[PDB]
Formats: structure tokens, C-alpha cells, sequence
């Protein structure tokens, strides 16, 4: 019986699993990235600055 | 001096026939000669689209445009007489001849503007 939001901590320890979590973070906010923008860029107008 | 076989491909035959720098010198014209003209051709480069201004009036502008269908542009083998009327100015009138190519250019945008780049009448 361990609650959800001690589950994440399960590494604390163990580097190992954890690289590869903010190896997510990251993999996870840099798409958003490139998503929006692509979104943005899918309906910017430049018609008229 | 050159052959279809020896042309083709090239899109060569798409720009035309050019002259040597010892040009200048003029041309002499009668006024007692009828005189017509042969294979009149244009060869073209730059196409711009004049920019639908934005509602507001200040200058509407000419856009620079990328051109698509590839070599499917250039026009000749425009033919007709070519009068002296008085005051010795000369006009010619085209009688025929191919000079309705249709191309396609991409504006500023994504717009694919096409228009029937043409010298008929
Ligand atoms: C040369 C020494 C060195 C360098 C340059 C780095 C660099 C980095 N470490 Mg790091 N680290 C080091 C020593 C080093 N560390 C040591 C000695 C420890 C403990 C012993 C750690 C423990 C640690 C943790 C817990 C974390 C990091 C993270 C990071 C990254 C944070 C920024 C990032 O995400 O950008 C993004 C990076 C890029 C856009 C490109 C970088 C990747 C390319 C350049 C490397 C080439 C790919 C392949 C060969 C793997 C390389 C591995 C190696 C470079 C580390 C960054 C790449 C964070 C991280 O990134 O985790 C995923 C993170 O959470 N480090
Ligand atoms: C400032 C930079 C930053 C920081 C410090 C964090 C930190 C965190 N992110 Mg995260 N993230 C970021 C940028 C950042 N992120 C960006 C740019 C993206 C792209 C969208 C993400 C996408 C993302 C996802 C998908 C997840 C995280 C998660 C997390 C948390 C991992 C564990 C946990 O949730 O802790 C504690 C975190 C909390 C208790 C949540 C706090 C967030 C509050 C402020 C939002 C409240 C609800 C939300 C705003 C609206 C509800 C929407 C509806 C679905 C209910 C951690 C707090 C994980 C998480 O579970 O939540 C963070 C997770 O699954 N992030
Ligand atoms: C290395 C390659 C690279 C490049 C050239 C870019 C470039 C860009 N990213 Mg980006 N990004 C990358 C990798 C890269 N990213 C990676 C690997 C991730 C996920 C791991 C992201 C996630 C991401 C997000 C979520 C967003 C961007 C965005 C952007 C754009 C605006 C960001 C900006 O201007 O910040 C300017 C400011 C900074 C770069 C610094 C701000 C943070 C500082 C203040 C932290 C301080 C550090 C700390 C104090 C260190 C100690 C200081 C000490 C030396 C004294 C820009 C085109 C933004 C965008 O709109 O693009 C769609 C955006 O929202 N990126
Ligand atoms: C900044 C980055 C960051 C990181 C890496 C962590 C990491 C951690 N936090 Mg934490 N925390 C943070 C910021 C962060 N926190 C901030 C800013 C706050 C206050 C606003 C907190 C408040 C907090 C509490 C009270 C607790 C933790 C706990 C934890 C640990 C496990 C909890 C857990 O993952 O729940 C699992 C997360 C979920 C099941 C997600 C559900 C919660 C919401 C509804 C998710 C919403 C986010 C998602 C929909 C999208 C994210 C968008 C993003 C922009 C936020 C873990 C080590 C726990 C702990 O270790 O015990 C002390 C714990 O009890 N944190």
C-alpha cells in the first residue's frame, strides 16, 4: 500500500532510473516545444505587422 | 547550327536566341521597304505580384514571387507586319503566334497565384 504521490519518489535513490526520468521532463517539454510551435505556426497571419 | 537531339533538355529552348556584343548598330529602316518581323520572342525572369493591400492606403506594393511549372514560361514564334506610318515611328501589329503560356507563380504567402502571361492582339 504505497500512495501515489510517494510513488514517485520510488528512485530517490538509484540515480540510474532517475536520468532517464528527467530524460523525460525533458524528451516530454522539448516536443511541447516544437508541438505548439508547429501549432502557432499553423495559424500565424503575417498578412500584416 | 544546333539540333533538336542536340537542344533538347537543355530548357534551352525556353529561353531565346541572344546577340553579340557588336551591337548598336541600327538598324536601316526604308520608309519605301514594307517590312514584317520574324519569330518576335520574349523571354522572361521576373514575375511580381502586386501585394492586395492590406485595407489600408498607403502605397500598395509589387512582391517578389518563386516560380513553379519549371520552364513553362518563356514565349515566341510571334509573327506580323510591321508598319511605318507617318512621322517615321514603326508599329507592329502581331497577326499569331505562340504567346499564351500559362504560369504559375507562389506569392510571399503560400499563394499560388497563376496568371496567363501573354502578348495576344
Ligand atoms: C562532462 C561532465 C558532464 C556534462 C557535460 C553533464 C551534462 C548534463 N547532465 Mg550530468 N552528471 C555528471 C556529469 C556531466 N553532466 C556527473 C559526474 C553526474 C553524477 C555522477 C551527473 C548527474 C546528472 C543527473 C541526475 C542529471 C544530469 C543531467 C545532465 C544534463 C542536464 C541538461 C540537459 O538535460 O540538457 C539536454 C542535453 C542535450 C540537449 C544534449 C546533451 C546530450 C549529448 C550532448 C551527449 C551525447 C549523447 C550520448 C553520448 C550520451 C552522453 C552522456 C554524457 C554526455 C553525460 C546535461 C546534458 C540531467 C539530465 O539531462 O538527465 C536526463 C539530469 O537529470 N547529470
Ligand atoms: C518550471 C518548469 C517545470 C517544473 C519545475 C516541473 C515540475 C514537475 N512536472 Mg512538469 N512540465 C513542464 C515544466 C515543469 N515541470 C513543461 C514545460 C511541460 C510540458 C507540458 C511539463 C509536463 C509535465 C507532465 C505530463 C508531468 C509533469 C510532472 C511534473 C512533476 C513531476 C512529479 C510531480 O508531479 O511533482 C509534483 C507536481 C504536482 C503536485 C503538480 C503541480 C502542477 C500544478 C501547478 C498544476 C495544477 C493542476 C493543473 C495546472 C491543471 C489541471 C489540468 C487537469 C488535467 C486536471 C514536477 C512537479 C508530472 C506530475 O505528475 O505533475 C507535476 C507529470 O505527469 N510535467
Ligand atoms: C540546445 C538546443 C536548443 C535551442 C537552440 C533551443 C531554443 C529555443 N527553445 Mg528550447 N529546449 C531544448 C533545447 C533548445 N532550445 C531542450 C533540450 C528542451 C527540453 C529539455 C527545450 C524545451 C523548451 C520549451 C518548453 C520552450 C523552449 C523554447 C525555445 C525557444 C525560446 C527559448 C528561449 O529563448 O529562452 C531564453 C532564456 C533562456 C534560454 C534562459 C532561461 C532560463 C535561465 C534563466 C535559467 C537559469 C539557469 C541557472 C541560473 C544557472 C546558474 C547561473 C550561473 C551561471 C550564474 C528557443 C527557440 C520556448 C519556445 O517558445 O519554443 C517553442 C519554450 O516554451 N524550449
Ligand atoms: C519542481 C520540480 C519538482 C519535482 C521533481 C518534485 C518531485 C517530487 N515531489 Mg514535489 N512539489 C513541487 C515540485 C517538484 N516535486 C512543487 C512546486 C510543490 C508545491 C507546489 C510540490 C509539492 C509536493 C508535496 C506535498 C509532495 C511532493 C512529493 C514529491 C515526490 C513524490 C510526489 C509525487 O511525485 O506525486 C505524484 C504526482 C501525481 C500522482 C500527479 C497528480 C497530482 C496533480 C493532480 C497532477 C497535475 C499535473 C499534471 C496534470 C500536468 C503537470 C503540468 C505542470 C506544469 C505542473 C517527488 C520527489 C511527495 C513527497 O515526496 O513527499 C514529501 C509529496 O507528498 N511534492
Amino acid at each position: 500500500g504505497l500512495p501515489w504521490y510517494r510513488v514517485h519518489t520510488v528512485l530517490i535513490n538509484d540515480p540510474g532510473r532517475l536520468i532517464a526520468a528527467h530524460l523525460m521532463h525533458t524528451a516530454l517539454v522539448a516536443g511541447w516545444a516544437g508541438s505548439m510551435a508547429l501549432y502557432e505556426l499553423a495559424t500565424f497571419d503575417p498578412s500584416d505587422p | 547550327t544546333l539540333t533538336y537531339d542536340d537542344i533538347v533538355g537543355t530548357g534551352l529552348a525556353n529561353k531565346c536566341p541572344t546577340l553579340d556584343d557588336t551591337a548598336r548598330g541600327a538598324y536601316p529602316i526604308d520608309s519605301s521597304q514594307t517590312y514584317r518581323i520574324a519569330r518576335l520572342c520574349l523571354q522572361p525572369t521576373t514575375f511580381l505580384v502586386k501585394e492586395e493591400p492590406k485595407n489600408k492606403r498607403q502605397e500598395a506594393e509589387f512582391v517578389p514571387t518563386k516560380l513553379v511549372t519549371r520552364e513553362t514560361t518563356s514565349l515566341d514564334q510571334i509573327q506580323g507586319e510591321l508598319k511605318v506610318n507617318s512621322d517615321g515611328s514603326l508599329t507592329f501589329v502581331e497577326e499569331d503566334g505562340i504567346d499564351f503560356q500559362p504560369v504559375t507563380v507562389q506569392m510571399a504567402g503560400g499563394e499560388r497565384i497563376p496568371l496567363l502571361f501573354t502578348v495576344k492582339n
